[PDB]
């Protein structure tokens, strides 16, 4: 029952939260199970899933580096990375974030899908994802393989 | 791992 318990703990704490930065509260709790449950990722996964559902419609967090970081974290527990990344992208989550382009095309490259990887990296550049130079650098590294 | 299809579906 425990996983659902820490979720209920959090979910309640959040109702008493009269404040400006919901995301920051979730971080406190998410970090907490992180430093206290290397055992069962069952806790992280639950929290992570509800992070998404909670923030799916909170457009103002969609390029927040910490939200995007949990998105990348959660990707690790996903069965279908193609679907997952594409989902993130076409809901505008991380569309201005270099890491999301680098992680996503990085998986594509690893899969030997070089042409897909190329488009993902170039899109990120077209869209002006930041840090700009970091994305431009990885895209150059990618190119040496052609 | 979790099933991303099921997971994303719940999200709509």
């Amino acid at each position: 029952d425990t996983p659902e318990n820490v979720l209920q703990m959090l979910e309640a704490h959040m109702q008493s939260y009269k404040g400006n930065d919901p995301l920051g509260e979730w971080e406190r709790y998410i970090q907490w199970v992180e430093e206290n449950f290397p055992e069962n990722k069952e806790y992280l996964i639950t929290l992570l899933e509800h992070l998404m559902k909670e923030f799916l419609d909170k457009k103002k967090y969609h390029n927040d580096p910490r939200f995007i970081s949990y998105c990348l974290k959660f990707a690790e527990y996903n069965s279908d990375l193609h679907q997952f990344f594409e989902f993130l992208y076409n809901h505008g989550i991380g569309t201005l974030s270099s890491p999301l382009y680098i992680a996503w095309a990085g998986h594509l490259e690893a899969q030997g899908e070089l042409q897909h990887a190329s488009a993902v990296l170039q899109r990120g550049i077209q869209n002006q994802a930041e840090p700009r130079e970091f994305l431009q650098q990885q895209y150059r590294l990618f190119q040496t393989r052609l | 791992k979790i099933d991303t299809t099921s997971f994303l579906a719940n999200l709509k």
